[PDB]
């Protein structure tokens, strides 16, 4: 019902701008003060702003005054950051949360994903992880993908275009040299590869990159 | 400003046990209204933060009663009465009694499992593909294991490597209290093929002697 | 007290 | 840690054959007893057989002797249902399952669907689905994807390759002469679309088909 | 054969509330060891049947202890106390003490949602794409209601429709509290173009008149 | 008792 969905968020280089958004339904927006948190690489938790129903008062951490900005629409249900003189300290995810009697952050939304950086946007190449010729007597056969040299996150990555579910795990992604490396593991009955096919699919929105790459036996 | 220091950094807790969590500020955080607005978050991988409790001892709605709050002053404690798997995250203490409004650190809770669990270890050459493109990166999961302790290391025709290796981590969740790893290991194509065996050693409780997988470049 | 604390019902009770 | 997989599910004619396959790991496979338990599409549970950890003792329903027979393969951590003259009320999801001291079904596979009908495999027509005419003040906008004309189940769809999970909803196919039909929609800020790409992935294994859709405005 | 009677075949519980299933065998199901063996599952959406109680009152790992199993003769009964999101699903009670063994026919577990929520409804017109094909679905989501009481009827140009129309429903998840549901009207192209306004109009709890969203062929 | 009964440890105590 109460939902909160922020956007907005994307690369920009030290000193540049963004502008945030977040939509509001399943409540009378202007009854209720409206909050930004962000959520920080190493995963702090850092309070940004507070802004009243009627949108004309505003709380806000000193280090961003003369930076970012803070108002709302209440007629289009909908509340703004809008950042200027961006920091590389700014990078973080940014989350809209409602108040309510007695609460602060009542209601979050999933967030959105500001990275200030100098580091040039970049397509992932994505290579099948098959393996050499071991274990024929294993029941089970785990296969991945390698998603290497992005930049920036994130990235998305399904098995099978969602079909294959059960047997994943994705690990989060490693930084080095300004770009990401991030892999993807899948296990399947022994007996169903190479008879059937296992896909990773790749999406990077940033690049506008999206690759499928079958794993196939060496 | 107010600190807010958050103890212990992690928590390790078998289910159905119980957890308190303890969080000091650094000065009194009584709002001019004469209430103390000390709230607690939990933060489950992967999602936002959501509210537990409020006001210092107020059940968010919806909330179970396993979770409690206590305190005054500059000290507070969040009580977990009896842990269970879908508690699995990190929680965090907030004050919004004086701006700007300060989170703790955070405490991450983990469940210890019942039984142990030994890696399931796999290892991958490079795909042709990315060798044509000059490159050549070589991969190792360890899936599902418990403790988290582990040791991993890259070997090249027996000799220990530790250039070119990135390492990432996944934690447990909700339907899942083991733990999983990856690591890569990237070389040039010329460099992959002035070597013979490539092998990734993992060292865990489970098993007294390293569980090694290998392949041959032959 | 603040008139311009951005509140609007969190500290009413 | 424990993991038990099926496979070899899909669409029979009465009267037909199918093997289904069942992949062990994570514990000593030739020590405990497995069942084959069914779910039909009333969602009614159904003990199909009982299989001793050595293979030579077996429990079954009445109504599949003659018809269904067990089997396993303890070298390759294997459990087999080979079945014969297939009728209508043979269709459902059939799950594999392990015992445990005091428990009949300690741990389950994820299932694999058995169909059995005289129709033909049909794949989806996906058709988009944009409003005709907005509320220009509408913080949120919905759109979807009717997957039409399909035969058998299942279907599954994904947002943007999985970046939106957040506001969709999916829903339950309606069978109607032999043809299955589904509908899935997704919930984006209403300033995101159309200035950003929404497309419904929707996969159909039976058919081999896997097809993007882009939500284009009117 | 030991038939297995279930009841209720729903249960609609506040979280933090009781709630208790009953089982009722045609016979005793002692086995000939001594033992009872009265087993209860729970399947929560979209997953596989999951132990929860053995030999009538015996926790399974793992299982929180808000599951309490107890019961003698013909009689069993699960309770869980203090009911959380993360409960909901279809319990199944099941004898494992005379062959065939049998399932009771299910409880599912609801959530009665300490607020009710309107329906938010959205139409959508025949694509282009179906056009060219000779069809014309007309599709209404109404998504995000609770109760789950909800009336929902077709007009075209302004009478009520009977024809045509499939319906498909969601239950709620422990993510989510609310109800929602997909109506489609699929018609000829020659029918859809010999009318002007189709409307989906719903009657809910949330409001003595009907909410209506139409849109005109043009 | 039935010494074909499958169960392998279900019926261990
Ligand atoms: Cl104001
Ligand atoms: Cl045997
Ligand atoms: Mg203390």
């Amino acid at each position: 019902e109460v939902k909160l969905v922020e956007s907005g968020g994307g690369l920009v280089k030290p000193g540049g701008s963004l502008k945030l958004s977040c939509a509001a339904s399943g409540f009378i927006f202007s009854n209720y003060a409206m909050s930004w948190v962000r959520q920080t690489p190493e995963k702090r938790l850092e309070w940004v702003a507070t802004i009243s129903g009627g949108g004309r008062n505003i709380y806000s951490l000193d280090s961003v005054k003369g930076r970012f900005t803070f108002f709302r629409d209440n007629a289009r249900n909908t509340l703004y950051l809008q950042m200027s003189s961006l920091r590389s300290e700014d990078t973080a995810m940014y989350f809209c949360s409602r108040e309510n009697y007695g609460s602060s952050f009542t209601y979050w939304g999933q967030g959105t994903l500001v990275t200030v950086s100098s580091a040039k946007t970049t397509p992932p190449s994505v290579y099948p992880l098959a393996p050499g010729s071991a274990a024929q007597t294993n029941s089970m056969v785990t296969l991945g993908c390698l998603v290497k040299g992005y930049f920036p996150e994130p990235v998305t990555v399904t098995w099978n275009s969602g079909s294959l579910s059960s047997g994943v795990h994705t690990f989060p992604a490693v930084l080095q040299s300004d770009l990401y490396t991030l892999s993807s593991s899948v296990t399947v009955p022994s007996s169903t590869w190479p008879s059937e096919t296992v896909t990773c699919n790749v999406a990077h929105p940033a690049s506008s990159t999206k690759v499928d790459k079958k794993i196939v036996p060496r | 400003d107010v600190l807010m220091t958050q103890t212990p950094l992690s928590l390790p807790v078998g289910l159905g046990d119980q957890a308190s969590i303890s969080c000091r500020s650094s000065q009194s955080i009584v709002h001019s209204n004469g209430n103390t607005y000390l709230e607690w978050y939990l933060q489950k991988p992967g999602q936002s933060p959501k509210l537990l409790i409020y006001k210092v001892s107020n059940r968010f709605s919806g909330v179970p009663d396993r979770f409690s709050g206590s305190g005054s002053g500059t000290d507070f404690t969040l009580k977990i009465s009896r842990v269970e798997a879908e508690d699995l995250g990190v929680y965090y203490c907030f004050q919004g009694s004086h701006a700007p409004y300060t989170f703790g650190g955070g405490t991450k809770l983990e469940i210890k499992r019942a039984a142990d669990a030994a890696p399931t270890v796999s290892i991958f050459p490079p795909s042709s593909e990315q060798l044509t493109s000059g490159g050549a990166s070589v991969v190792c999961f360890l899936n599902n294991f418990y403790p988290k302790d582990i040791n991993v290391k890259w070997k090249i025709d027996g000799s220990e490597r530790q250039n070119g290796v990135l390492n990432s981590w996944t934690d447990q969740d909700s339907k899942d209290s083991t733990y999983s790893m990856s690591s890569t290991l990237t070389l040039t194509k010329d460099e992959y093929e002035r070597h013979n065996s490539y092998t990734c050693e993992a060292t865990h409780k489970t098993s007294t002697s390293p569980i090694v997988k290998s392949f041959n470049r032959n | 007290f603040d008139s311009a604390e951005p509140w609007t019902v969190r500290n009413e009770d």
